[PDB]
């Protein structure tokens, strides 16, 4: 399919920022979009070969985008804006000449603008055990995972039941909430369920681990700050299964 | 040249129809396109107004007395569950492009074959004395509000399918920092009279 690098990127206003689109081997045409949060996307720009076809709706002030050689693209943001945050989407269609052909999409990459690199935080994350009375009353045995306090909204959380990813019996909030709703530096909270029969959960050989993929700041960051810098890295907590 | 989706969120039962609603504004004949996006993967083709085939059981029918192109399926299946934009195409805008309808999100809840609502209190895998509420196995009847107070956290519900079982769940997670907080009255909101706690 078509690549986008980076897939999740911060930045700081004023900063700037590039993202790269790979396209569908031999697509002539090419396409930008940004997509923010709640919306459709918008088209930005749209190549055919090497040649910009539609750029009536750039924000020519500050985005810019290049297909030097008629096949990857890149955009970028220079200088970028609080209002920048979104999703950028990469597309690609054959370019054939008749009518609306098949657009492709790449995974797209999400960008955050902030203000201050220093509100960055990284999850910690907690299990909490299936309760007695639930594995009484219905043999079943419920695992809550709380991730907690990071900021932005960049993680990806799962389960994995002894070394293996799993998804039946597993429920992830599609929301963080707001750790301090009243605040627009708030960093988030997120809630995830794993059930599993009262039996397996009872088998003290299981291992049992939720997993918080999240995506902050990046090797050429500056950070000065005393603790540790809040780089793209992985938070887990684990427990064992009980008799 | 527009498309518009007047709706952000639909919620329907499982089995119940589906219509996802799409009127465009064009002069001349246009072409129309439904996408979606399933959780975690890339906004893809679903289907186009050329053809009648039905494509995962929807179907859209352009109607131009009403510059209409609803997406409709009979019987909401869990898998439906994703994100939908309607799109117009514009002939000879620079090239061929696609105007995108604002989008709609689709969600399918479950029939729950017995409801046997709970409050249950599971406590941390690392020695601190930190606890959570888990309320779990009510009937889609039930709605869960928000917390009205600031250190008070509660999610919203949440289905999973232990599909090894053929059984499905709702479920919501409330938890806090206070000396104050219980389980007991953790979700002070409209709960099932049969609760177990």
């Amino acid at each position: 399919g078509v690549a986008q690098s980076p897939r999740y990127k911060i930045i700081e206003k004023r900063q700037s920022v590039a993202f790269w689109c790979n396209p569908i081997s031999g697509h002539a045409t090419l396409y930008w979009y940004q997509q923010i949060l709640g919306q459709g996307p918008k088209l930005l720009i749209q190549f055919q070969n090497n040649g910009v076809v539609d750029d009536s709706q750039l924000p020519k002030d500050r985005f810019s985008a290049e297909r030097l050689k008629g096949v990857d693209s890149t955009l970028k943001i220079q200088p970028a804006k609080l209002e920048d945050s979104a999703v950028y989407l990469c597309a690609s269609s054959l370019g054939g000449a008749g009518g609306a052909d098949t657009q492709y999409f790449g995974p797209g990459t999400r960008l955050t603008v902030l203000e201050d690199l220093k509100n960055v935080f990284p999850p910690e994350v907690a299990v909490f055990e299936p309760s007695e009375a639930e594995i009484s009353h219905t043999q079943k045995a419920t695992l809550v995972c709380l991730a907690t306090g990071f900021y932005p909204d960049h993680v990806e959380l799962s389960w994995w039941v002894n070394g293996k990813e799993v998804h039946s019996g597993v429920c992830t909030d599609p929301q963080p909430l707001k750790e301090q709703p009243a605040l627009n530096d708030s960093r988030y909270a997120l809630s995830s369920r794993l059930r599993v029969s009262a039996t397996f959960w009872q088998n003290p050989r299981n291992h049992f681990r939720c997993q918080v993929q999240f995506y902050g700041l990046s090797e050429n960051d500056e950070w000065t700050q005393d603790r540790a810098k809040p780089v793209t890295q992985i938070v887990s907590a684990e427990a064992w299964g009980r008799a | 040249q527009r498309v518009t989706q007047p709706e952000k969120l639909l919620s329907v039962f499982k089995g119940a129809p589906v219509e996802l609603k799409c009127n465009y504004s064009y002069s001349g004949s246009p072409e129309l396109f439904w996408y979606v996006q399933y959780s975690r993967q890339r906004l893809q083709l679903l289907l186009r107004h050329i053809s009648r085939e039905s494509i995962k059981g929807f179907t859209a029918d352009l109607n131009k007395g009403e510059t209409s192109f609803h997406l409709k399926k009979p019987f909401a299946q869990e898998e439906d569950s994703a994100m939908y934009y309607c799109a117009l195409s514009g002939f000879n805008n620079a090239g061929n492009m696609l105007t995108f309808g604002g989008g709609t999100r689709l969600m399918v809840k479950p029939n729950i074959q017995n409801p046997d609502p709970a409050v249950y209190q599971l406590r941390d895998s690392k020695s601190s004395d930190k606890s959570v509420c888990l309320f779990t196995d009510f009937d889609s009847q039930t709605n869960v509000s928000q917390s009205k107070d600031s250190d008070v956290y509660i999610t919203d519900k949440c289905v999973l399918d232990m599909r090894s079982m053929d059984f499905k769940s709702n479920s919501a997670v409330a938890w806090s920092n206070k000396s104050d907080f219980a389980c007991a009255n953790a979700f002070n909101n409209s709960i099932i009279p049969e609760d177990t706690f």
